[PDB]
């Protein structure tokens, strides 16, 4: 085709719907379609340009990478793709959004007044990690059937489906003993006994000699519905309650479909059609879950061995190891041992090739591990530690605990912590045993919206990541690995899973298949 | 037709298009020759060489004919983006061999933009509506052309007999003859067939 | 050129427009009625309303609840639209503030003619007398005001008098602009801002 | 009375002339569906209830709610299409792309009304001539001479003005080149024309 | 429509010229021009008249109405009339801008043309003022303006016509 | 009363009657407090300062010129009238009622009448400080940001009456 008139026609194309191309753009273009003629050249050109347009563009004028990137996606190049398929996305790389109650809707940080987040935070932000957990905790309360009735939607008025809401504030005052009182607020043993409820508004005393509460793991800082009375500067409690649970489906057909849980996608990934068929272009879509991997331990690197033996066939898309890695955390002494550990998990996954070249694998240290093991979120392994890992064994990631692990529509969060014991230790009200503890963690999780629902000097946090740490909306997988018992439960479209500990489980572990949320026992007791 | 006159018939429908309140008779004719005229001449001058002043002078002329169309094909575009789902019912009723306020682009871009209209209004509000309510006419919900629009004009072919009809009174009725050259302020709903026509410029 | 302009007001004509955000304010202001039978469950709002009684509800209810047999409620017009204050307006049209005398004053009082008043008239004859009284002002004020505070000038002016007020300085702004050549300049849009 | 949330959307949009886009009112429109739906909801009890018993008076508060009903229709999808106005304008005023200040403005569903409005404006443009159509979005302004100078506001890359030969767009830099080239650039702001 | 429209229009004007550069006949698409002798008078449009000026390419002349003396008596004749006189030019505001602003220099006497333009143009445009209120006083239903030029029309009718909508639907709001 | 704030004799420093102390919507006890790193940089402050009377008078960034100044109070002031929004006087209402329970314990720990009083006109104080916030800007409401940095300004002026 001639060139003078291809550069011309391609140039009036872009134009004519408003763009620039530069002169690179121009110019990679032509050569991207000298091979095409009047019978496809206009539509091909319409086409690029959609794709084009489809971008994040943020000016009208067009470098030669997003030309590269449109005609590329129009030569597909996107067969058995591992991007946008599966990501893995550290804690820090997560989005920064914030609540504005004005607006009623999450901006992100750069849209805003709020600064980026560091180690060492300011005195307002130590401040700003409980304020936020109760603003997402409180913009989730009022959308609930509780609120007030519509214009005459009853004859006569009714309390909000009698769970009318309150602040502090508001009952420090006229309000001496009504009977009827309902107030979202976290709870303190804010003096010895003398338990005190506290909100962004100010603070009371919690008489609570009668509980009657429902299910659910309550501690300190459980932000909580207290339904009771007031009198003589205290609150006295009828009844405690956590805030209902929302799905994910709520709070995305409330806020639309917007990608809290991060990631390349601009959408939530749980709404998107191509991804939905991509998902599923693997019937047996598959992935492998691991905690306390102790290979340190030369029965753990056997024990290994024989699980890629079994699962040679059929391998997973990814390996998922969760941290506490080692027998022995102790220094200098595990940092030459989990260099060792990553040499022989090198000549294992090279002893299988085939599984090397089929699966990736993953890494979620834990609090115990070398390094800023003990506030979170943390951040990966040392790079001294993994560098022979790195080079050897290109198909893997070391990343942060918690991580966020992606697979298409699906949202997996991971995070290692022996957490039901600290949750239990610091309980305020010891629960009934009618429900499994698990369950009750996982209600006390889901109901809470937050991995870590405790005091910071029992879950050490940098003050201005604590967001990261957030569950909202809740997500496909809570994989939170424990010592505690391995388990699986499920409420409002997840399944909440712990792998247990390897050495504990008596070496068994989980498998999950996303493309019908399935969960499997490695059951591999005796391997 | 010679150039002139068709470059002087250009301008006397971007006037009409500019004051008239409706969308007036579509011109293809128009369209199209001075769109071959202008890619007539900028071949002429592609073949032509550079630092030349007749070549200067060419495309100065080529950049005030461009302005004309673009002007004139940018209003009919406000009037239909401003009245498109009348001047779609309107191409829907026409009769046989009237001319059509459309052209074949013109319409195609009505019907899309209709389309698009109207799916957006349903995608955001009028699915989450009540059951009765989901549907509204923009037939009724756009308004029409406001024809008894005052338009001041300049006639060149002579008429007698023009009624000039004051308000609602049909006693206070008269006539009036609109004289060669004259300039007048009236409504647009008294002359319509004469800017029609060809016989008054409105100004 | 392709610039915003708003859904033109169609308050003056037999019906007002639909989608004219101008209408529907005007349309807002309330109106006085008395109710010709009782309305049970509205009580809540003014469990019965019972009849007879005297109501202020917005115009586009009054219309939409008005048949011409006056079967659901009798309108009454408000205060500025009755004799002693057409009287008022018949003195000297030009004192008057219409912008505090309801913002859309002839919008309104066209569409109060709609329920068929006796003295439909009156006040169709009051409304047309008020704006040729008050038209040589609004003409030379919006013509002749250049380059100054319009405040004053502009106050006492209802909606319609204020476009028609906004019509007359641009029409001065573009020529003067013009004399003084400052129209040839390319600019960037009012969109630089962002 | 019931209207006046469905009337701040209207007066959100009244109180700003200058044809600039608001934020989209999400948490408004989501109040007055919510209205919309519990007048509906009292209007089908009331109404089956009036026909059903033969009870006759509920008939001026059945008319009371539908008139409601329909003034909240109305002054929603008038605050929908005076928004599609001003955003059909920033494709004239402006240009295609928007900046990301104004694009977090609008609703998605505007977006896609704008994508789909920018595909069919430019089907149209193409369709005007034998080959690359008619840009009707140049020649805003009547045509004053045929080279113009111009001068860079903004920092900015690399612009092409005939194949081989380009200008860089550095700040303050000055250039002379012609209007069709330079009016969109002056009319996003890029450039400045001088004289 | 925008006083730059209305200039635009007022360009095609003739007018003459005396090239200082050689060129042949050039076929324009609204009608051919010259030859362009050096020296010798030749007759454009006042778009390309103004470019070869400021270009430095051409003397303009100026119309044969731009004489102080006729402009004197066409400003009497304004001023004592009551209806708008036939003008000179049907666009003389924006070729009297146009033509002294580029080329006073060539244009002898332009301070006593620019004032006797202005002259007229303030008397005009308060005949005009009298006819708008007149019309909306005594309530006409159309009027006869026939020596009016474009851009006196243009100055004030977008007002006028708007007022006279206005006026209209409120005398006519009693139609049943 | 005694020249300097005298922190040892309390409500004795302040002479003024309630009934006139009530009618002032802000008290500032600005005390002078002696500590040298701001004594150094006050006195560089002031001494470049007085280098700075030969120096034409050049304006500074981020500062608005005493005319221009004046100018724009004088527009906001003909022009906007603000108003509270509810939920923000919602707030007001709660924090004056915990503002006022905490003066008259205060009252009663002392057994003596503090000299500067807080009532009605202080909430009314509040609601005009943050009408002032609001008109600066123009809004035709004052939001509860508004409402809050009133409450920090009269708590400025609260704490200087504890």
């Amino acid at each position: 085709m001639a060139p003078e008139r291809l550069r011309s026609r391609a140039l009036s194309a872009f134009k004519l719907r408003g763009l620039l191309l530069r002169g690179e753009a121009i110019k990679y273009l032509t050569e991207a379609l000298q091979s095409i003629s009047e019978l496809e050249l206009e539509d091909k050109l319409e086409k690029i340009i959609n794709a084009v347009e489809k971008q994040p563009l943020s000016s009208n004028m067009i470098e030669r990478s997003v030309v590269e990137a449109a005609v590329q996606e129009c030569s597909q190049s996107v067969d058995e793709t591992i991007e946008h398929v599966f990501n893995i996305i550290g804690a820090f790389d997560i989005p920064r959004f914030v609540y504005n109650s004005e607006r009623k809707k999450f901006l992100p940080l750069l849209m805003t007044n709020h600064p980026a987040p560091n180690l060492f935070g300011t005195p307002r932000d130590k401040a700003e990690m409980f304020r936020e957990r109760y603003t997402i905790l409180h913009q989730r309360t009022h959308r609930h059937e509780l609120f007030t009735p519509p214009v005459i939607g009853s004859h006569p008025d009714e309390s909000g489906s009698k769970f009318q809401l309150k602040t502090i504030e508001t009952l420090l005052g006229s309000t001496t003993k009504i009977g009827d009182a309902i107030v979202l607020g976290m709870i303190t043993q804010l003096k010895e006994g003398k338990f005190f409820l506290e909100d962004p508004t100010g603070t009371v005393q919690l008489d609570l000699s009668k509980a009657q509460f429902h299910s659910g793991l309550y501690t300190e800082a459980c932000f909580v519905l207290a339904e009771g009375w007031f009198e003589d500067q205290v609150f006295h409690v009828n009844a405690f309650g956590f805030p209902p649970t929302e799905p994910s489906s709520t709070t995305r057909a409330y806020y639309g479909n917007i990608n809290f849980f991060g990631g390349p996608s601009n959408t939530s990934v749980k709404t998107s059609a191509k991804l939905k068929q991509l998902e599923e272009e693997n019937k047996d879509a598959m992935f492998v879950f691991l905690s306390d991997v102790w290979l340190d331990q030369v029965e753990v690197l056997e024990k290994l061995r024989i699980m890629f033996a079994g699962y040679s066939p059929a391998p997973p898309t990814c390996f998922i190891l969760c941290g506490n890695f080692s027998s022995a955390p102790y220094g200098k002494n595990q940092v030459q041992a989990l260099k060792d550990s990553l040499k022989t998990l090198a000549d294992i996954i090279c002893e299988y090739p085939d599984i090397h070249q089929s699966s990736r694998f993953v890494f979620v240290p834990g609090p115990e591990d070398p390094g800023f093991g003990s506030i979170l979120p943390r951040p990966p392994l040392a790079e001294s530690i993994t560098n022979e890992f790195r080079q050897r064994v290109p198909f893997s990631v070391f990343t942060t605990n918690p991580c966020r692990i992606q697979y298409c529509t699906q949202e997996i969060t991971v995070f290692r912590e022996d957490l039901v014991n600290k949750m239990c230790r610091n309980c305020v009200r010891f629960p009934s045993s009618n429900l499994a503890i698990p369950n009750h963690f996982v209600k006390t999780i889901l109901s809470q919206g937050h991995l870590t629902p405790l005091p910071l000097y029992v879950c050490p946090v940098y003050w201005a990541y604590d967001y990261a740490l957030r569950v909202y909306p809740v997500p496909d997988l809570l994989v939170i690995a424990d010592k505690y018992d391995p388990f699986t439960t499920t409420n409002t479209e997840c399944l909440c899973i712990n792998p247990g500990s390897f050495p504990r489980s008596g070496f068994s572990f989980k498998v999950f298949y996303p493309s019908n949320k399935t969960v499997e026992d490695s059951k591999l007791q005796g391997f | 037709l010679t150039p002139a006159e068709l470059i002087e018939r250009l301008e006397q429908a971007w006037m009409n298009e500019k004051f008239a309140p409706e969308l007036l008779e579509s011109k293809p004719e128009i369209v199209e020759c001075v769109m071959e005229q202008l890619e007539h001449m900028e071949e002429n001058l592609r073949r032509a060489k550079r630092e030349d002043l007749k070549v200067s002078i060419h495309q100065m002329e080529m950049e005030r004919i461009r302005y004309v169309l673009s002007s004139y094909l940018r209003c009919r575009l406000m009037k239909i983006e401003k009245f498109f789902p009348h001047v779609l019912e309107k191409e829907k009723t026409r009769p046989e061999g009237e001319p059509s306020s459309l052209s074949p682009e013109e319409l195609a871009f009505a019907r899309e933009f209709m389309a698009n209209t109207e799916s957006y209004l349903k995608n955001v509000a009028l699915k989450h509506m009540p059951p009765n309510l989901q549907k509204v006419d923009l037939f009724r919900a756009v308004p029409k052309p406001d024809l008894d629009s005052y338009v001041f004009l300049r006639v060149r072919e002579r008429q007698e007999n023009i009624l000039v009809e004051p308000d609602t009174d049909e006693q206070r009725d008269y006539v009036i003859d609109l004289e060669k050259g004259s300039q007048h302020l009236i409504r647009y709903k008294t002359i319509a067939p004469l800017v029609a026509s060809g016989a008054v410029q409105l100004i | 050129s392709e610039a915003y302009f708003r859904v033109e007001s169609g308050a003056l004509g037999p019906e007002e427009n639909f989608l004219s955000l101008d209408d529907i304010l005007m349309s807002h202001e309330k109106l006085p009625v008395r109710t010709e039978t009782a309305m049970p469950r509205l009580g809540a709002f003014f469990n019965a309303v019972p009849q007879g009684s005297k109501l202020e509800l917005p115009l586009w209810l009054a219309k939409g609840l008005f048949d011409n047999k006056r079967r659901i409620l009798s309108v009454e017009l408000p205060k500025i639209y009755q004799e002693g204050w057409r009287t008022v307006f018949s003195a000297d049209p030009n004192v008057v503030d219409l912008h505090k005398m309801g913002p859309h004053f002839y919008g309104f009082g066209s569409q109060l003619l709609h329920f068929d008043s006796p003295e439909n008239a009156d006040i169709s004859q009051s409304l047309l007398q008020t704006f040729i009284g008050r038209f040589r002002r609004i003409m030379d004020s919006s013509q002749n005001a250049y380059n100054e505070d319009t405040s004053a000038l502009v106050a006492r002016l209802d909606e319609m008098e204020r476009g028609l007020f906004q019509t007359g300085q641009k029409g001065l702004n573009d020529f003067q602009c013009w004399e003084k050549g400052q129209a040839s300049q390319i600019t960037a849009s009012n969109l630089v801002q962002n | 009375m019931f209207c006046e949330k469905a009337m701040e959307l209207i007066r959100e949009l009244h109180r700003a002339p200058e044809g600039q886009l608001p934020a989209f009112n999400e948490d408004g429109l989501r109040q007055v569906l919510e209205e919309m739906k519990a007048l509906y909801e009292q209007n089908q009890s009331d109404v089956n209830e009036a026909k059903s018993g033969g009870r006759s008076d509920l008939i001026p508060t059945i008319k009371f709610r539908h008139c409601s009903l329909l003034r909240n229709r109305r002054c929603t999808v008038a605050y929908l299409y005076d928004r599609l106005l001003r955003i059909r304008a920033l494709r004239w005023e402006y240009g295609s792309v928007l900046p990301n200040a104004l694009r977090f403005h609008m609703a998605a569903e505007e977006m896609e009304w704008f994508n789909n409005y920018k595909r069919s404006l430019a089907t149209y443009m193409r369709s005007l001539g034998g080959d690359e159509g008619l840009d009707i979005t140049q020649d805003m302004k009547p045509p004053k001479s045929l080279y113009i100078e111009v001068r860079c506001l903004k920092d900015y890359g690399e612009f092409e003005v005939d194949d081989g030969t380009s200008v860089l767009l550095k700040k303050n830099s000055q250039h002379f080149l012609p209007r069709w080239k330079c009016e969109q650039l002056i009319r996003q702001g890029v450039l400045e024309h001088i004289l | 429509m925008d006083a730059a429209e209305v200039e635009f229009l007022a360009e095609k004007e003739l007018v003459t010229i005396i090239p200082n550069f050689s060129l042949d006949k050039i076929y324009l698409i609204g009608g051919d021009l010259g030859p362009f002798n050096p020296g010798l008078p030749v007759e454009v449009p006042l778009w390309l008249a103004i470019n070869l000026k400021q270009r430095q390419k051409c003397r303009l002349l100026p119309p044969e109405w731009m004489d102080v003396e006729k402009l004197e008596k066409m400003r009497d004749h304004e001023r004592k009339e009551e209806t708008f006189t036939p003008m000179p030019s049907p666009y003389y505001m924006e070729l009297t801008k146009l033509l002294l602003n580029h080329a006073s220099d060539n244009i002898p006497k332009a301070d006593e043309i620019r004032t006797l333009v202005k002259d007229m143009w303030d008397t005009r445009i308060a005949k005009l003022r009298v006819s708008a209120d007149s019309f909306v006083r005594q309530q006409e239903a159309h009027a006869k303006l026939d020596n009016l030029t474009l851009m006196e029309i243009n100055t004030s009718g977008t007002f006028l016509t708007q007022a006279l909508n206005h006026m209209y639907k409120l005398r006519t709001n009693l139609q049943p | 009363v005694f020249g300097r704030w005298d922190e040892t004799k309390g409500e004795d420093n302040i002479d003024f009657m309630p009934t006139i102390l009530s009618r002032f919507d802000m008290i500032f006890i600005v005390k002078d407090e002696h500590n040298e790193e701001r004594d150094v940089m006050l006195a560089k402050h002031v001494i470049t300062l007085h280098v700075s009377a030969l120096t034409q008078t050049q304006a500074v960034e981020g500062e608005i010129d005493l005319a221009k100044l004046k100018k724009f109070i004088a527009y906001c002031r003909v022009k906007c009238g603000p108003r509270l929004s509810a939920e923000a006087a919602e707030k007001l209402k709660n924090r004056y009622i915990i503002m006022r329970s905490g003066a008259r314990q205060h009252e009663r720990d002392s057994d003596r009448r503090s000299s500067i009083p807080i009532t009605v006109r202080q909430l009314e104080a509040i609601v005009r400080i943050a009408e002032a916030l609001s008109k600066m800007k123009l809004q035709p409401f004052a939001t509860e940001a508004d409402v809050e940095e009133a409450l920090r300004l009269f708590q400025v002026s609260t704490l200087d009456a504890a």
